[PDB]
RNA sequence: GGAAGUCGGCAAAAUAGAUGCGUAAGUUCGCAAGAAGCAUUGGCUCUGAGGGCAAAAAUUGCCAACUCAGAACUGCUUACGGCGGGGAAUCCAACUGUAUAAUU
RNA sequence: AAAGUUCACCGAUAUUGCUUCAAUAGAGGAAGCAAAAGUCGUAACAAGGUAGCUGUAGGUGAACCUGCAGCUGGAUCAUUU
RNA sequence: AUUUACUGUGACCAAAAAGAUGCGACCAAAGCAGUCUUGCCGACUUGAAUUACAAAGCAUGGGAUAACGAAGCAUCAGCCCUGGGGUUAUGUUGGUUUUAGAAGUCCUUGGGAGAUUAUGGGGCCGCGUUGUUUCGUGUGGCGCGCCGCGGCUUCCAGGAAUGAAGGAGGGUAGUUCGGGGGAGAACGUACUGGUGCGUCAGAGGUGAAAUUCUUAGACCGCACCAAGACGAACUACAGCGAAGGCAUUCUUCAAGGAUACCUUCCUCAAUCAAGAACCAAAGUGUGGGGAUCAAAGAUGAUUAGAGACCAUUGUAGUCCACACUGCAAACCAUGACACCCAUGAAUUGGGGAACAUCAUUUUAUUUAUCAAUUUACGUGCCUACUCAGCACGUUUCUUACUUCUUCACGCGAAAGCUUGGAGGUUACAGUCUCAGGGGGGAGUACGUUCGCAAGAGUGAAACUUAAAGA
RNA sequence: GGACAAGUCUGGUGCCAGCACCCGCGGUAAUUCCAGCUCCAAAAGCGUAUAUUAAUGCUGUUGCUGUUAAAGGGUUCGUAGUUGAACUGUGGGCCACGUAGUGUGGUGCCGUACCAGUCCCGUCCACCUCGACGUGUUUUGACCCACGCCCUCGUGGCC
RNA sequence: AGCCAGUGAUGGCCGUGUAGUGGACUGCCAUGGCGUUGACGGGAGCGGGGGAUUAGGGUUCGAUUCCGGAGAGGGAGCCUG
RNA sequence: GAUCUGGUUGAUUCUGCCAGUAGUCAUAUGCUUGUUUCAAGGACUUAGCCAUGC
């Protein structure tokens, strides 16, 4: 069965941006899910996206503009410590120069970049580039 | 596969446990059975007494005679085939005599076209063989 | 999956967005009620009276209009079925295929079917034990239970 | 001293009741088994447990029978009768039974 | 207040018996691995000259043979429209 | 009543050793020293500051989690006020006795609330049965309006609950679908053996023969009888089953999947050490049965030989009932669950459209960036009834076994795989579980569990090899 | 000789003696043995044996493999264990001013294009002249970021 | 793959003994205590601060200077303090 | 220093091991050894046995 809702939209995106499609259909959604698609967005890699209402967990189309080359889960969510952010930037990021590590903290869920800024750590989510 | 479950530490430390049994690097330092087959009783050295002078055929692609000896071990009275280096070099040795014995380079496996020797000569009544091949000592 | 199968079946119903009644139905929420108890009078289960209503007094969905389940109006009124009604069609059913097996003894697939069957009768009791809906200490007994049953 | 006797341990010696602990190979899983083996046992003075019948009832009163388990003190000359010696193997017959009254 | 008497308790040491572990002799019967270019055949590799192989049962100097069910890793991806 | 994990910041933590500031011991490994204004001295000389798992302890933060509780009629008491009822302090200690409070406990006035309408039941019965609002002053649209009544009474809380997962379970229906399973009764030819007639000299078998049967009538022809097994052609890159497996007809018994549904319920789930049930053929035990084929055995050939291949026989077995065994190239040599995934022809079951049967939006003169309706279409059979039926043609949908020789990425050492992955993986993390670590010795020895046995499960080492393998 | 830096030099031996961690060399012309001469490495140091760490992603949590190379249980059920769907919710005003996307209306509007008229050709394919819509400006206004202030910071209830 | 109970095994009551708590020990009472989250048994071994190898994660050593424990051939008992 | 090379074929691409390589206050043995500073030193086996002096 699906234990992931978070893996599997990922999994959508990624999938689909590979085979150059313009727009991705996910379901089920949830608030983590929207969370980490306003991070993405915010950072200009996917584009506008639109929730629709069924009673029920809802469904998300994703518009892509050809920005993003890759996006991912990581589980279990390891504990990640605010000295921590450089062994994790060197091991699944291309360079130090671009990407986000994605983290849910006490203050809410961020990048790896706005974390270090507030000095605080959590537990690591996923990754975008 | 593999788990990858967040608390699953006991599953992984046990697969790792029994698993670990599968390589011979690691059984044969682990399981003290080797050493106790070992005529050695683990060291790098032992002396023994000289019992007969034999030669050994070489394997098949090569042609030779070997000039080997046979040895007693002080220590614990175990017999061996010890090969013996060097032009000449038997004519130093003779019956009753005492010699140290080393190993060949690979820890217990034969070597070169020799049949089944693992060791090989290095001192003789507390002189040194390779020193009296030079002519460096006279044998006492 | 099935839980004790190999089929991939999709077959089942998929309820409206629009949760308000239509304007001719022209039926009382006290009216409602008064026809669901009528027919558990009769002797009828929840399922069936679900059906009933649906098909003949054009009522879609019991909860759209006087806001309750149908099984919630039953317990208000003190007409609800001793045990669940899904566990209650498991028992049936295994007891018709054991008074099969007393003259059949070589049916070995009904053998097997009966297996499952049982197992999912077990899965069933634990979890109306753990929400207290049947009380501790209830054990399914194939000696005993082909009495309470239809 | 301990089978050196003798065809041959023949004959004799020897074990022994009860209680507690413990018990091998083999096996048709029932047995083998009391396998093997170790300890206690007297007398005297005490203590505890094990029940019935009555009554205006975790109470009171009255009463019978002989088992079991303990303690202190004290003693031995090992002291009636009765009562398996044990173990490791080979051959034959599966077993209980019958059968040459008067040599098998 | 010394020697000395009796009892209780702690208990070395010795003997006997069980249990457990570690090393060890043995007539004979087998197995494996090597050497020597020994004797008998030719089971496999080609349709290897009876296609081969798996499971099982019996037989025979040796490889092997035979019966029953299976497989293609076959020597056929194929012939009442 | 709120708690842990996590995370930020600080407390509590021997030295030596390890990381580090400073100082030209001639440099360095070191050490904690040393420097100079030429000193009856000075630098108030220096010797800084770190890390040390896991557990424990203080005070922030509340996103991801986890421990609790509950399973929803096992429930729900609405607040504030005024008028009634029925321990102190008396100068101190020790005694009797009271007046009041407060509390509870019944009546009553004042006020404001209510998350779910005092109007729900009877009977006592009697009577009769043109005003806004659009839209171009005006037109045109506008929506609302333009057993019935009756007084009384008693009983009554019965409507406030996230939603129903393209997760699981249960229900109803076509008495749907199929070599799915268990029971009876029958049917069909054929092999073998008999019986009755006819005829007369060979028949059988092979590469060629021989073993074998035959004037005491074999082989052949017709008719019939007995017994046991087996269900040809139709039969397919078709169906059903968890796998092993399943093929004549009719009558019965209990099941199973798919489809349809505005039925019910509300996380009940996925995978799994231990544990359980089933499991081809051969094989074993006890009774039946015994036609065919046929391990063992016999005879004839062939051959240098032939304990084989070929031929004629022939026992166990092959079949049924009840018990065992649990060893397969038990194979898709490919574990289960879940997501995404390009193309054209086909096919098996169910449903919708069609056929048949019944019944009788604005707009829009000057538009367009991802359209407001591609929904079209006929045939054959059919009462002088398993039938409002059965097939075909056309377009959609859910489930299943597949193909491309006119199938795309991608992947792989290659052969090849590809919605059904061996893809979406060094750009390496969806969940669980079982195996492997050079070739042999070897699935062998020893020990132990199971078995009547045959065997099955668990399972080493000493030695020996430079390759074995794809 | 190669891995591995450094001789196709000169004598001796002739599958012998010997070398060789591995691959291999030696039967008459040995780049490998025994020696001479040259040359190489690192050096007051340099070989050999045994154990251990790295080489080793050949123990794999990071991070292995399982169609054919070693490796998926004969099939289902199933306990301990591991893993488990969505939801209660992150506010609004007031200025300012460089942005700041969009709709709705203002303001003028050369040239181009479109629609509607007039005339004209053709009947199978062409042109003229006007009363408006567009396109392009320029402001408004709603989204957006930066900076200040305020809010009983949903509604209600006081004031 | 089960361990523990005559003769203390888990707990209770009144005591004794100790410098002091306590099944530490005497008497009586109940049937408990531990275990696949690996008890019981077996093998190697004094524990730590630390050493070696350093992309990171890890693997391995620690008789030996400092801290703690134990012993004085084996094993038992004791006086003085 | 986040590094690899030789061996299976008539040639090719793999799996996989054997061999090579660097360190060790890590032990032992062989050859050699001019100067200076700093240092471990009967643990491994036998918690084996001890003359003599302190
Ligand atoms: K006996
Ligand atoms: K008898
Ligand atoms: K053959
Ligand atoms: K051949
Ligand atoms: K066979
Ligand atoms: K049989
Ligand atoms: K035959
Ligand atoms: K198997
Ligand atoms: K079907
Ligand atoms: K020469
Ligand atoms: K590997
Ligand atoms: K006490
Ligand atoms: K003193
Ligand atoms: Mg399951
Ligand atoms: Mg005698
Ligand atoms: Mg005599
Ligand atoms: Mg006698
Ligand atoms: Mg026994
Ligand atoms: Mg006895
Ligand atoms: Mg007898
Ligand atoms: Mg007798
Ligand atoms: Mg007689
Ligand atoms: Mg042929
Ligand atoms: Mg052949
Ligand atoms: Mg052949
Ligand atoms: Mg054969
Ligand atoms: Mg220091
Ligand atoms: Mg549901
Ligand atoms: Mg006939
Ligand atoms: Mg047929
Ligand atoms: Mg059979
Ligand atoms: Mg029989
Ligand atoms: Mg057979
Ligand atoms: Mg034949
Ligand atoms: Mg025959
Ligand atoms: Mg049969
Ligand atoms: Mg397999
Ligand atoms: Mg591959
Ligand atoms: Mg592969
Ligand atoms: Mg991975
Ligand atoms: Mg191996
Ligand atoms: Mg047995
Ligand atoms: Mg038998
Ligand atoms: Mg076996
Ligand atoms: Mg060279
Ligand atoms: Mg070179
Ligand atoms: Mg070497
Ligand atoms: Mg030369
Ligand atoms: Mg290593
Ligand atoms: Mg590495
Ligand atoms: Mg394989
Ligand atoms: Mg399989
Ligand atoms: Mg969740
Ligand atoms: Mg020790
Ligand atoms: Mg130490
Ligand atoms: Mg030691
Ligand atoms: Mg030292
Ligand atoms: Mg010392
Ligand atoms: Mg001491
Ligand atoms: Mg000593
Ligand atoms: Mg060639
Ligand atoms: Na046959
Ligand atoms: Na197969
Ligand atoms: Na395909
Ligand atoms: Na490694
Ligand atoms: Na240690
Ligand atoms: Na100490
Ligand atoms: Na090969
Ligand atoms: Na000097
Ligand atoms: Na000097």
């Amino acid at each position: 069965t699906m234990m992931s809702v978070l893996a599997n939209a990922l999994r959508c995106i990624a999938g689909a941006e590979r085979r150059g499609k313009r727009q991705v259909l996910i379901r089920p959604s949830s608030k983590v899910v929207v969370k980490f698609l306003q991070v993405m967005q915010k950072h200009g890699y996917i584009g506008e996206f639109e929730i629709v209402d069924d009673h029920r967990a809802g469904k998300i189309v994703v518009n892509l503009n050809g920005r993003l080359n890759k996006c991912g889960a990581i589980c279990p969510r390891f504990d990640c410590t605010a000295r921590d952010f450089e062994k994790w930037v060197k091991n699944i990021l291309p360079s130090r120069q671009f990407g986000f590590v994605v983290l849910t903290t006490s203050l809410g869920i961020m990048d790896h970049e706005e974390a270090r800024a507030r000095n605080t750590g959590g537990k690591v989510l996923g990754f975008f580039y | 596969t593999k788990t990858n479950g967040q608390h699953a530490a006991r599953k992984l430390v046990r697969l790792r446990r029994k698993n670990r049994w599968a390589d011979k690097g690691w059984k044969k330092s682990h399981t003290f059975v080797a050493q106790k087959a070992n005529p050695f009783g683990g060291s790098s050295h032992a002396k023994g007494i000289v019992l007969e002078k034999i030669g050994v055929g070489a394997k098949q692609p090569n042609s030779a005679i070997r000039k080997c000896v046979r040895v007693q071990l002080i220590k614990n009275d175990k017999k061996i085939i010890a090969f013996v280096p060097n032009d000449g070099c038997l004519h130093f040795i003779e019956e009753n005599d005492e010699v140290l014995v080393s190993g060949f380079g690979r820890s217990g496996h034969a070597v070169g076209d020799i049949p089944g020797v693992r060791f090989k000569i290095v001192k003789v009544s507390s002189v040194g063989l390779y020193a009296l091949y030079r002519q460096k000592k006279e044998k006492p | 999956v099935r839980m004790h199968g190999n089929g991939h079946g999709k077959a089942a119903s998929a309820l409206p967005y629009r949760r308000t009644p239509p304007t001719w139905l022209k039926s009382s929420s006290r009216d409602v009620i008064d026809a669901v108890c009528k027919l558990a009078k009769k002797g009828l289960s929840p399922s069936r009276i679900g059906m009933q209503l649906r098909d003949s007094m054009g009522i879609a969905q019991v909860k759209n209009v006087t806001g309750r389940k149908i099984l919630r109006i039953l317990k208000h009124k003190g007409m609800a079925p001793e045990i669940p009604e899904d566990l209650y069609c498991l028992i049936k059913r295994a007891t018709q295929m054991r008074k099969h097996l007393e003259r059949n003894t070589k049916d070995k697939d009904t053998k097997f079917r009966l297996i499952l069957v049982e197992s999912r009768i077990h899965r069933l009791a634990r979890y109306y034990r753990r929400v207290k809906q049947l009380p501790p200490t209830w054990k399914y007994e194939s000696s005993t239970a082909s009495a309470m049953v239809a």
